[PDB]
């Protein structure tokens, strides 16, 4: 996603951001979903659900 | 000027055939393998007397790869546009010498009647063509082509029963492709084209010669 | 080959569906201007530039092989009708051509040869400037020059 | 010679034959050990004026004062410029342009003409 | 002792190369003889040469033209006063001259020139935006193609020529 | 932005801009105010996006991707921007302008079609009709593309058709021929596969060794008894250690090939499982706490993992020729399978208990197997619609070239054209020669070479030409070459009274006769060589403010006696001069002698991934350098001139390839060309469909182009 700061923001420390997505035993725990989580993406939801 | 280059390329080409015929398995001296450009130099001694008939003196044997049966010749005509009276004598030559393959380097071209001469060679002994400018530097190293090895008619029989197929049904290669000219095979002998791959790191086809 | 060899100067004419090509100073000659100071004035009537001049050049000297009116309309006719005997018939069939197909709008007429004339050489005149570069080559879609 | 020199020796692509009125040639004078200029078609024959009989490429002959007429000081659509001195004139106002034309050289560079009656000189910056 | 010799023609050879030497009389305020000087250059360029064939003559006529030089009569005076040895005179290895200055500067300017042809040709684009994830670095590339579209809308396209490497905006 | 552009066009006017490097002053012009307005529109499309609020549905539509973009955006807020037709700025149409409405030549912004306006302001007059000429651009390329791949799909089907793969698993035509004796060469399913990183290409062997190594002296930090439980009583184990040594031991010649297989140094390739996905399903269902003590014997691991490696067959069989295919066809999977599952891995990252570590084992096994290619489908025909699409997707001839050169490498579908029929003269044909190393990190040595691969013909060094009457030089009317008469009066002395007193006097360019390093003895022997030695040459010194070359022309002297007639039929020798003067330009071919000359550029390559090397640390590392760049063909002769890469060397033209490098080379080469075009959408078509393409072009030796 466009979010927070590319590169150099998830290492400054991961205040969760809450920007990056992250799903775990089929439960959503964080993050906001779009095209590149449900889209035709190679990684989408989508793919890995098939 | 342009003769200073000439030893360079002499030098060049030489080498390039000995990586041929040690490929081919001629076995030759690691020593010959390793020359440098200097010691060449050194070994007809350059700077005199130019024009000089080196490249008659470069003329070389080659013995062996792994049953010492004679062996293979090398030859450098002084012409630069070889002729079938050239050719005859080099046979007288090659015929005096029992030798039983023979390799020329024309540095221009070679005359269609010695072509057709060296087609009516072919039940005795084998001769083989090179131009001069695609022989100058070593194809075989270049990074696009992957490892051909040829394989003994044994082999192929292996091979085509262990997969059930006819020799017509394998993948075609040129009689006159540079790299079939540069082993020299003849028709009905099979190449073993070794490949890296992205998927499969390597990959193993064979070529039929057509 | 050993000719001058120089083919980018050597300015023909075709005229409407004739068999052959034609060099444009026999067209000229044909007109009946047989001078070149002549010929050369109607292209350029402004001779103090020596390299279009120049340029022009060689192919008056292509044109030398004949400076006579008549034998130049029976050139034309060998170059354009197909084989036949008399040479007489093939000058008039030949005038009538150059009379008539060549340039129409400019006129239909015997009285008005010479005007024909000017406009060709303005026309070889108008071609040397873009092939020198001092004018820009006209566009092929400019809707000034459709209707 | 100094090499503040220039090379305009004169090109003299015409000098029609005085009777026939067609082009002279050269031609060998052996004899005399000079050029000699002949029409083909005739006899007649004049010495040459220079020992030059053709020339090619200048390369550079930036063409930049001439051809271009006064006169185009006229025309509307051109830039007329506030920037001043006819440096023949003591008037301000030129038109200006640049290269127009397909050997285009990459002549960037703006070539002015002055306006008024009294000139019509044409120089460049 | 200058080498003995017989032949015409390396006479008239020396006799030239001496009187290219006699170029404004420089040789007297020296002192030094042109003639002894002239015969060891050309004693020299022959034990380079070994004969008189048309490449020592040019080599002879650019010796010459060192010498009738009017811009460096500098090198000349060098050559006299016995700055330059006539071995090193005989070669022209040793580049060519820069005494006359203008000239060795515009073919200094020439190495400029190849050299500004060497520079980038024309580089591109520079939008400079996002941080790549692989190298680091935000040297970037974008592509705009497909306007309207079907139905894969005009999405943006970067791409990290750093390392070729490319992702969608979102 | 407006006062930069006009400050830069009053640089240009006093004619002192300094023009950039392989182009024109106007180039060098158009460039930099190219670059000043895209600058100008990309820093107010940033202030745009930033400006807006959270509220703003228009960015809430961009966002979610789901219709719409930043340029939008950029469009409708902000300003528009330069628009462009054909890759340039709006052309001239009327004399020297776009429109009666402006000065003639007026390259600012607005005048040449730059719109100022947002949508939301709207357009004024001019920019509305500069805007409606951007509006057809796009419309008739719509037509266009439309027929022609409508046309190169249909061709493409028909070809490839009849393969498909048998029940043996080797791939085949309609007269049974095979194309591939796996499909794909691993015979996997395209619809399975995943992309996957390599663990092992790590950089640093140090870095390498650390992370990957099992220790057994044992840090006082717990060992044996954390992470590990009852482990700690197999630490006294000589066999466990000589086999685990044995595994790193193969792992560092896997590290090894696999550093020869990807020597460009990307660890994404495709493969099936997904075998980090799946440890972590695994982790998250048997509850498994990574920081609990683990349970799982090492050796259960290694032998595991061997044992799964027998189980994923891929080609049956039992003689030394099945072993070997089968090996050699999944190494790549194989040596993934051993770098994820490492033993030193599997304990201290992943923490998976044996009963976890079991059932891991059964599913990749189940779906390895599942991912095997169907024999009986119709994989010809396939592979032929995943080609077919890209070509429906995007540019006919817009420009988006950044290669710091020439357009040269013609985009998008007029290349896959091109690649598709072999055309055996393409519209521009290209070469990339790479450069030895020290010639490669100086500029100087690039120069020289730079020049003798370049072509120049000597019509191209000659500044003039002109030709003179002149029987005695001795007194020849050109004062100034007095002086070197006398200088020539001992050049052949005696013929001067033979040879034609017509002259040729050639003047040459003094920069440009520099730049190719040349020297006047060259020139000279150069063409004594072309004409003969009837062609009796002279010249002044290389160092002379006027650098000039003088042509005459000597005759075979003794049986010139005018025997019959002259067997020239009295040919005039000035006019003869001229067909000398023609031909000698015409000819005459100095260091390069044919079709490619000094068109270069060259080029400094520091942006892409080239001159990747390996280091003695054991880490990949970026090579910046000089390399050549030509724009024609002549691969044979080229590659054999010095300090060119007899390895690297490479050319886009695949008739030229055949020639030189033969069939299989041609290949390779036509794929990285079909990939590469793909490649600039990046749309990265599955590389399996263009392997079969390949084959079958190349299948038969003689290049079989689908015409
Ligand atoms: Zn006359
Ligand atoms: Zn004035
Ligand atoms: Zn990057």
């Amino acid at each position: 996603t466009h979010p927070d700061d590319e590169d150099s923001g998830p290492y400054k420390h991961i205040s969760p951001g809450d920007t990056k997505v992250v799903v775990e035993n089929g439960e959503l725990i964080m993050g906001i979903l779009c095209k590149k989580s449900l889209g035709t993406s190679a990684g989408s939801l989508v793919h890995i659900s098939y | 000027m342009d003769d200073e280059e000439e030893t360079y390329r002499l030098w060049k080409i030489r080498k390039t055939i000995m990586q041929l015929c040690h490929d081919r398995g001629y076995l030759v001296t690691q020593d010959e393998l390793d020359q440098t450009l200097e010691e060449f130099k050194a070994q007809s001694g350059d700077k005199p007397s130019e024009g000089r008939p080196r490249r008659t003196d470069l003329t070389v044997l080659v013995a062996h790869n792994d049953d010492p049966t004679d062996q293979m010749f090398v030859f450098f005509p002084e012409e630069p546009k070889v002729g079938i009276k050239t050719i005859k004598v080099y046979c007288q030559r090659m015929q005096e010498e029992n030798i039983t393959r023979a390799l020329i380097v024309v540095q221009q071209g070679m005359t269609p009647s010695a072509k057709q001469s060296l087609v009516d060679m072919a039940p005795k002994y084998i001769l083989e063509q090179f131009l001069q400018q695609e022989l100058l530097i070593n194809i075989t190293e270049h990074e696009l082509v992957p490892e051909h090895v040829v394989m003994t008619k044994e082999e192929v029989t292996e091979l085509l029963a262990r997969y059930k197929l006819r020799e017509n049904q394998l993948p075609r290669i040129q009689a006159g492709d540079p790299v079939a000219r540069y082993f020299g095979i003849k028709r009905g002998q099979v190449v073993k084209i070794i490949r890296p791959s992205e998927t499969a790191g390597r990959y193993i086809t064979y070529r039929l010669v057509q | 080959g050993a000719k001058k060899s120089a083919i980018g100067q050597r300015i023909v004419a075709t005229l409407p569906y004739i068999k052959q090509e034609v060099p444009i100073i026999i067209v000229f000659r044909a007109l009946g201007f047989v001078s070149d100071r002549d010929i050369l004035e109607h292209i350029i009537y402004d001779f103090e530039d020596p390299e279009m001049m120049e340029m022009v050049k060689p192919s008056l000297d292509e044109a030398f092989v004949i400076q006579e009116q008549n034998v130049a309309l029976n050139f034309i006719g060998s170059r354009g009708a197909k084989p036949g005997v008399t040479k007489e018939k093939r000058i008039k069939y030949a005038k009538e051509v150059l009379q008539k197909e060549m340039l129409p709008h400019v006129g239909v007429s015997d009285f008005c040869e010479t005007k024909k004339a000017y406009f060709l050489g303005y026309m070889v005149h108008r071609l040397l400037l873009a092939a020198l570069g001092r004018r820009e080559l006209d566009d092929r879609d400019h809707y000034g020059n459709k209707r | 010679m100094e090499p503040d020199g220039t090379y305009e020796p004169g090109f003299v692509g015409i000098r029609f034959c005085q009777e026939c009125n067609n082009m002279l040639y050269p031609k060998e004078d052996k004899e005399n050990r000079i050029l000699l200029y002949a029409c083909r078609n005739c006899d007649y024959q004049q010495e040459a004026d220079n020992s030059c009989i053709y020339v090619n490429k200048i390369t550079h002959e930036v063409d930049e004062l001439t051809q271009i007429i006064a006169d185009v000081s006229q025309d509307p659509t051109l830039p007329r410029t506030e920037d001043h001195p006819c440096q023949k004139c003591g008037h301000k106002e030129a038109v200006f342009f640049q290269s127009h034309s397909a050997r285009a050289e990459d002549a960037m560079r703006l070539y002015y003409v002055c306006t008024a009656p009294h000139c019509g000189h044409r120089w460049t910056e | 002792r200058a080498p003995s010799t017989s032949d015409s023609v390396r006479l008239k050879c020396r006799e030239m190369l001496a009187a290219a030497l006699r170029t404004g009389d420089d040789y007297i305020a020296i002192g030094a003889d042109e003639e002894e000087l002239g015969s060891q250059i050309e004693e020299a360029i022959y034990q380079e040469i070994r004969n008189t064939d048309m490449k020592y003559k040019n080599r002879v006529r650019s010796r010459i033209s060192n010498l009738k030089d009017a811009k460096n009569p500098n090198l000349r005076k060098n050559v006299l006063c016995g700055n330059i040895p006539p071995d090193l005179f005989a070669r022209m290895t040793a580049e060519e001259m820069a005494s006359d200055e203008l000239k060795e500067m515009r073919k200094n300017l020439t190495k400029e020139a190849i050299r500004e042809h060497q520079m980038a040709k024309t580089g591109g684009t520079q939008t400079d935006l996002f941080t790549c994830g692989k190298c680091k670095k935000k040297n970037c590339t974008y592509t705009q193609v497909q306007t309207r579209s079907a139905d894969e809308p005009m999405t943006t396209f970067v791409v990290c020529n750093e390392c070729g490497n490319r992702w969608k905006f979102c | 932005a407006k006062q930069d552009v006009i400050e830069v066009i009053e640089k240009a006017h006093n004619n002192e801009l300094e023009p950039t490097p392989g182009n024109t002053l106007r180039q060098t012009f158009e460039n930099q105010v190219n670059r000043i307005l895209n600058d100008a529109r990309d820093k107010t499309g940033s202030s745009a996006q930033k400006s807006l609020s959270e509220y703003n549905n228009f960015k809430s539509m961009v966002v979610s991707g789901a219709k719409g973009s930043k340029i939008n955006i950029s469009q409708v807020i902000a300003v528009v921007g330069q628009q462009n037709v054909e890759g340039k700025r709006i052309p001239f149409g009327f004399k020297h302008r776009t429109l009666p409405h402006f000065i003639k030549d007026d390259y600012g912004p607005e005048s040449r079609g730059f719109v100022e306006n947002s949508y939301l302001a709207g357009l004024t007059p001019t920019e509305f009709f500069f805007h409606a000429m951007g509006g057809r651009e796009g419309l008739i390329d719509t037509a266009v593309k439309t027929a022609e791949t409508g046309y190169i799909q249909r061709r493409l089907i028909k070809s490839m058709e009849s393969v498909m793969v048998k029940y043996d698993a080797t791939v085949r035509n309609s007269i049974n021929q095979v194309v591939q004796l796996r499909y794909g060469e691993d015979g996997l399913a395209g619809e399975s596969v995943e992309f996957q990183n390599l663990a092992t290409l790590k950089p640093s062997n140090k870095a390498f060794e650390k992370k990957f190594r099992f220790d057994y002296t044992n840090e006082r930090a717990l060992r044996r008894t954390l992470q590990e439980d009852l482990v700690k009583d197999v630490l006294s184990n000589a066999h466990i250690q000589n086999e685990l040594e044995r595994e790193f031991e193969r792992m560092r010649e896997d590290r090894e090939v696999l550093r020869v297989i990807f020597p460009t140094g990307d660890s994404k390739v495709v493969l099936p499982c997904n075998l980090l996905r799946m440890i972590w399903n695994a982790q998250k269902i048997f509850h498994i706490n990574p920081r609990l003590p683990s349970d799982l014997h090492p050796i259960k691991v290694v032998e595991g993992v061997k044992e799964l490696s027998k189980k994923l067959v891929i080609v049956n069989g039992d003689d030394p020729l099945s072993r070997q295919a089968q090996e050699n066809a999944t190494l790549l999977f194989n040596i993934h399978l051993r770098s994820t599952l490492c033993s030193r891995r599997m304990a201290e990252e992943f923490r998976l208990s044996g009963e976890a570590f079991d059932w891991l084992l059964g599913e990749i096994e189940s779906k390895f197997n599942q991912a095997i290619a169907h024999p009986g489908e119709m994989v010809g025909a396939l592979a032929a619609q995943s080609l077919g699409e890209p070509a429906t997707q995007m540019t006919l001839n817009t420009f988006h070239y950044a290669g710091v050169s020439a357009k040269n490498v013609t985009l998008g579908v007029p290349r896959l054209k091109e690649l598709i029929n072999i055309s055996k003269k393409p519209k521009t044909p290209s070469l990339t020669v790479f450069l030895l190393g020290q010639s490669a990190r100086d500029a100087e040595r690039a120069k020289d070479i730079l020049c003798r691969l370049e072509h120049t013909t000597l019509r191209k060094v000659t500044a003039n030409t002109a030709i003179y009457y002149d029987p005695n030089p001795q007194s020849t009317v050109v004062a100034e070459d007095q002086e070197w008469v006398n200088v020539y009066y001992e050049m052949p002395d005696f013929d001067v009274a033979r040879i034609s007193p017509w002259l040729l006097r050639v003047e040459l360019d003094r920069k440009h006769m520099t730049d190719r390093k040349l020297t006047m003895e060259q020139i000279a022997e150069k063409i004594n060589a072309g004409f003969g030695d009837d062609l009796n040459c002279i010249f002044n010194d290389d160092n002379a403010e006027k650098l000039v070359l003088r042509i005459r022309i000597m005759n075979s002297d003794e049986n010139k006696m005018q025997e019959e007639e002259e067997v020239v039929d009295k040919m005039d020798d000035d006019v003869f001069l001229r067909c000398i003067e023609s031909n000698m330009l015409t000819d005459m071919t100095l260091q390069g002698i044919e079709q490619i000359s000094k068109v270069y550029m060259h080029l400094p390559q520091t942006d892409n991934k080239k001159k990747i090397i390996i280091t003695e640390d054991g880490e990949f590392k970026a090579l910046q350098e000089w390399i050549l760049e030509t724009d024609g063909v002549s691969l044979m002769r080229v590659l054999s001139e010095k300090d060119v890469d007899p390895v690297r060397t490479t050319s886009n033209d695949i008739v030229e390839i055949f020639t030189v490098l033969g069939i299989e080379a041609v290949r390779k080469a036509l794929e990285r060309e079909l990939y590469h075009v793909i490649s600039f959408d990046g749309s990265y078509v599955n590389y399996r469909h263009l392997a079969l393409l390949c084959d079958t072009m190349t299948c038969r030796g003689h290049l079989m182009a689908i015409t």
